[PDB]
RNA sequence: ACCUGGUUGAUCCUGCCAGUAGCAUAUGCUUGUCUCAAAGAUUAAGCCAUGCAUGUCUAAGUACGCACGGCCGGUACAGUGAAACUGCGAAUGGCUCAUUAAAUCAGUUAUGGUUCCUUUGGUCGCUCGCUCCUUACUUGGAUAACUGUGGUAAUUCUAGAGCUAAUACAUGCCGACGGGCGCUGACCCCCGGGGGGAUGCGUGCAUUUAUCAGAUCAAAACCAACCCG
RNA sequence: GUGGCGGCGACGACCCAUUCGAACGUCUGCCCUAUCAACUUUCGAUGGUAGUCGCCGUGCCUACCAUGGUGACCACGGGUGACGGGGAAUCAGGGUUCGAUUCCGGAGAGGGAGCCUGAGAAACGGCUACCACAUCCAAGGAAGGCAGCAGGCGCGCAAAUUA
RNA sequence: CCCGCCCCUUGCCUCUCGGCGCCGGCCCGAAGCGUUUACUUUGAAAAAAU
């Protein structure tokens, strides 16, 4: 028994298809326009937006 | 040592089980009190919770009740005549609950003579009723009464009971006669 | 457990007369708890 | 018949039967007073228990037992032991993986009081929980109703 | 275990104590006392977590050993004393009196009471029996035993007890139409009127209650404490009057207030 | 035609191959700043040097160690206090997963079939009854610390002798006075009130056995018309 | 006057209730194996009567009686790199695979047995004997149990601080 | 073709309580009995942590 917390989570997921020209081009455009450091910064925001839009879709499955 | 647990027994279906723990203190058993007839010898036993049990090893007196006359008197114990559980206890003269014993009849005769002012045991508003069965008169002639022990000497340390009367007396007399 | 384990080895004269005082020491005496044992241990 | 079939005298413990009386009361009738009780929960004491002469310390009506706990039902399957029978309870157990059922059963040994007579194999019995009366017996028979098909 | 346990893990403590997770491994195990372990509020929790008079357990000990805190009119120096439902806590140094009453969230509330109200408490009768020499005895929910009670008092009734003398002043009978509070289950802390009672022999009775807003609910007979005769309670009530409010009707009252403003 | 590519004159079947993402075990090269968390595993629940992990005193059980100390002839004991006796705890916590398949465990129900240190609330008074005459203002026997004599290669080993305590261990009653305390009341005296009283009824449990009573049992109030006096 | 009355606390104490439990029972629910089909019953297996022991109910045990009790709705036997659960991962779902591991319950203290004290232990940082290990010795005897926290070993090959 | 108002609904003896009824048996009044469950929709009671 300890008085510590073990709660943590990951904030990004690596892409499903690693060799896609469209994905690489989109990442290049985003990183260049917003001055980001690497691909992980894009993947983090993509993870957040995926969570939000999944929640919205699940709510839209219900009655008004 | 002695254990009175359940998990050494077979199952209802007939299969056997394997233990998952060792013997526990609260499952213990202790050797019996084979209470004999003789000068009083009683030991105390410390039991679970801190209480006491009187483990009577040897007894010679007890108070018995004449129920029909409502006369409770302390009397010595003479012999053991019948035991329903086992005949070996009769042979070894062991005092247990529900065994049939022979007791002296002197205090009961004294109370009867001092109460009704009639003779009993002698050789050849409502008034008080003095009527005795023929079997009890014969026993008073012999000087010894048949009694049944109602207490557990190995647990309470004393041997009390009641004088056999009525159909119970006839039943036990028939059993004793058939045993011989 | 039919399988073979590692720790196999680790898991496989009249007495002297006594006249003691009135208080009893025989409360816990049994086969494994003997009141008196010979002074010289067997070699 | 005769109730004294054991080596010890069979007697109902709470009744004193050696009271002396005038000969006028002796001449009339030697009828012992019976002990019985109401077990509660709407179950009625059978007539033969009140009017009988059997001695049973495990009888729910004339013995020293208390009914408390669960009240169950069963079908009588075997009557071959002394004062105790074997009943069967059938049920359906549901398996979620296949979304279906299977038939299962349980066997119970229950104490039958001598007050219940003309009990056959195949009739419904209502039993109640009591203290353990033997190694495997924990329920005691409260009510008997006959099979619907057999009259 | 080979005997009684003496510790309590913090995450295994009752949830209505509102203890956090990172303060420590342990929680105060209540002492044995008038109330059960799972239905009590220890003195340390009330004195440092609810009122913030102390910062640590040592300061709670220092406060208690000055004989400042009185529970039901008697000074208690044990910091893990189990204080329960309808208990009176007095601190004369700060001029404060409290009564332990559940709120609508199922937790003991900081409920301040007038000093005249601090002289009595309500108790639920748990047992009636005849003791030695034919003297009637009454046993309440907080382990108080009282001799020579009124013959009209039966089990599940409520009595008012004067704290100074420990004697019954009057009583409320258990009947339909009386006011009651729920002391356990899902409806804990809800106040209403008894409507009818369902009896199950050899089992638990079920009682139906309706509050002031017309909502109906049901509990077991052991979870009901009669508070008042008719609709009038015999004690002061906390900020919520025992009505558990839903989100929809909270929105409704907010809309009504917004419409009435302007 | 249920991913993309391969194994046929055409259409198929059966064995197959490669690519794509993770989990576990072991292991490399690199590692400027900061926050949080983790740490098992030879079927070896195999073996362990050393140290530590459980002790505890309030005004309130027992101080004749000057061990230290104020006041003194009132002088049983000022006060602090090591040691030892007594009381309580040491059955909680921490570690591990070897055994265990209706067993453990989970939900549900029962104690009217048992025990329970503590906490909290109750309870915790005596008429007389051959113990006579002038311990209940307090009864009895011991033992540690301490002093001294010792034994052994060696341990938190202990032997003989001499003192002294109790909330340790035992025993044991209620000292004298008063109508003992309550009810119940024939008569009587005074002023609806006060009194004195012939009399009657009561005045520990716990244990073991037997018997009796226990809702065909007790206790009380209410009562029109109609009688009864 | 070996007068009569007393206030506030501490400790102790028989019993009743309360609290914290503990222990026995009720109902329902477990993985693989039928090339395990009948099992239990002398030496208790199922039930009855009386008793012993036990804190208590009970074949828990002992005498005397009956011949029962379980089973293809899978008993009984065998296996498990089988402590159980709350839970973790992955899924459209259904499920499948993990759960020694900080919460709850059980069990053990190198191995099988026994016991004292106590309200509570079959206790091991308590005791007694046996088996296996192992320390000191003047050889007579004596003392032991890290699956507590650190730390060392487990052929020569190796991973947290004796704070 | 609505809306009032009254009436019949038979029975049976497994259990229980009864009988002033007949030869242990039988008759009778009942105060006795005269369907149950699965399914579905509720309501209680059901540790935290995750
Ligand atoms: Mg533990
Ligand atoms: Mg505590
Ligand atoms: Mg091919
Ligand atoms: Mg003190
Ligand atoms: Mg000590
Ligand atoms: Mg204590
Ligand atoms: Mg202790
Ligand atoms: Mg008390
Ligand atoms: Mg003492
Ligand atoms: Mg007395
Ligand atoms: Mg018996
Ligand atoms: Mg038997
Ligand atoms: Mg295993
Ligand atoms: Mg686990
Ligand atoms: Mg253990
Ligand atoms: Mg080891
Ligand atoms: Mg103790
Ligand atoms: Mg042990
Ligand atoms: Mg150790
Ligand atoms: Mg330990
Ligand atoms: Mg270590
Ligand atoms: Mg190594």
């Amino acid at each position: 028994p300890v008085a510590r917390s073990w709660v943590c989570r990951k904030t990004y997921v690596t892409p499903r298809r690693p060799f896609e020209k469209s994905r690489l081009d989109q990442e290049l455009k985003l990183i260049g326009e917003y001055g980001l450091r690497n691909k992980r910064e894009v993947w983090r925001v993509k993870f957040t937006l995926a969570k939000i839009r999944k929640a919205a879709r699940e709510l839209l499955t219900l009655d008004e | 040592g002695i254990s009175r647990d359940n998990w050494h027994k077979r199952r209802k279906t007939g299969g056997k089980r394997k233990p998952y723990h060792k013997k526990r203190k609260y499952e213990l058993g202790r050797p019996a009190a084979n209470t004999k007839i003789g000068p009083r010898r009683i030991h105390t036993v410390r039991v679970r919770g801190g209480n006491k049990k009187y483990r009577a090893l040897r007894l010679d007196v007890g108070n018995f009740s004449w129920g029909s006359e409502c006369c409770t008197r302390k009397t010595r114990i003479i012999d053991v005549v019948y035991n329903a559980s086992n005949n070996e206890l009769v042979r070894t003269k062991t005092l247990v609950k529900n065994c049939i014993v022979l007791i002296d009849s002197t205090p009961y005769r004294q109370w009867y003579e001092s109460h009704y002012a009639l003779p009993l045991g002698r050789k050849k508003e409502r008034k008080k009723n003095a009527k005795i069965s023929s079997l009890l008169e014969e026993q008073f002639q012999q000087g010894k009464l048949l009694a049944c022990i109602a207490s557990r000497p190995g647990q309470c340390g004393r041997a009390d009971g009641y004088v056999l009367e009525g159909k119970e007396l006839e039943f036990y007399l028939r059993k004793i006669k058939a045993r011989k | 457990k039919l399988r073979r384990r590692y720790n196999i080895k680790g898991r496989q004269p009249p007495p002297v007369q006594l006249e003691l005082e009135d208080k009893d020491t025989l409360k816990g005496v049994d086969a494994s708890n003997a009141l008196v044992l010979p002074g010289k241990k067997k070699k | 018949a005769d109730i004294q079939t054991e080596r010890a005298y069979q007697k109902q413990p709470t009744i004193f039967q050696n009271k002396k009386r005038v000969l006028l009361g002796e001449t009339g009738k030697e009828k012992l007073p019976r002990y019985y009780k109401n077990i509660g929960l709407g179950f009625k004491t059978p007539k033969e228990a009140i009017e009988g002469t059997y001695i049973d310390k495990k009888c729910p009506f004339t013995g020293n037992v208390s009914i408390r706990g669960r009240i169950l039902s069963g079908v009588v399957t075997k009557m071959k032991m002394q004062r105790t029978i074997v009943i069967r309870r059938d049920y359906l157990h549901y398996i979620r993986k296949y979304n279906r059922f299977e038939k299962r059963h349980k066997n119970m040994s229950v104490h039958l009081s001598p007050c219940f007579r003309d009990v056959q194999i195949g009739d419904i019995v209502t039993v109640g929980e009591c203290r353990p009366l033997s190694k495997t017996v924990r329920f005691n028979v409260l009510k008997v109703t006959k099979a619907a098909g057999t009259k | 275990a080979r005997g009684p346990k003496k510790h309590l893990k913090r995450v295994a403590a009752p949830k209505h104590w509102m203890l956090d997770k990172l303060t420590g491994v342990f929680a105060p195990r209540p002492s044995t006392g008038p109330h059960k372990l799972r239905e009590c509020l220890p003195l340390i929790i009330f004195l440092r977590n609810r009122l913030k008079y102390a910062l640590t357990g040592d300061e709670v000990k220092k406060i208690c050993m000055q004989r400042f805190i009185k529970i039901d009119g008697k000074v208690r120096t044990d910091i893990t004393y189990p204080a329960g439902f309808m208990d009176v806590i007095s601190i004369d140094k700060t001029g404060e009196n409290f009564r332990l009453i559940y709120d609508t969230k199922g937790r003991f509330a900081v409920h301040r009471i007038t000093p005249e109200e601090a002289k009595y408490k309500l108790c639920k009768v748990r047992k009636i029996f005849v003791g030695t020499k034919g003297i009637p005895h009454l046993v309440t929910h907080d382990a108080r035993t009282i001799r020579y009670p009124d013959p009209l008092i039966k089990v599940n009734d409520t009595i008012q007890i004067d704290l100074e003398t420990g004697k019954i002043t009057d009583f409320i009978k258990f009947d339909t139409g009386n006011l009651c509070m729920v002391t356990g289950g899902a409806n804990l802390g809800r106040i209403g009127v008894i409507t009818n009672r369902e009896r199950h022999p050899g089992s638990f009775d079920v009682v139906h209650v309706k509050d002031a807003n017309g909502n109906s609910f049901a509990t077991r007979l052991s979870n009901i404490f009669v508070i008042g005769k008719g609709n009038k309670p015999w004690i002061s009530l906390p900020r919520g009057k025992g009505i558990r409010l839903t989100i929809a009707e909270e929105r409704d009252k907010r809309l009504a207030a917004k419409q009435s403003s302007g």
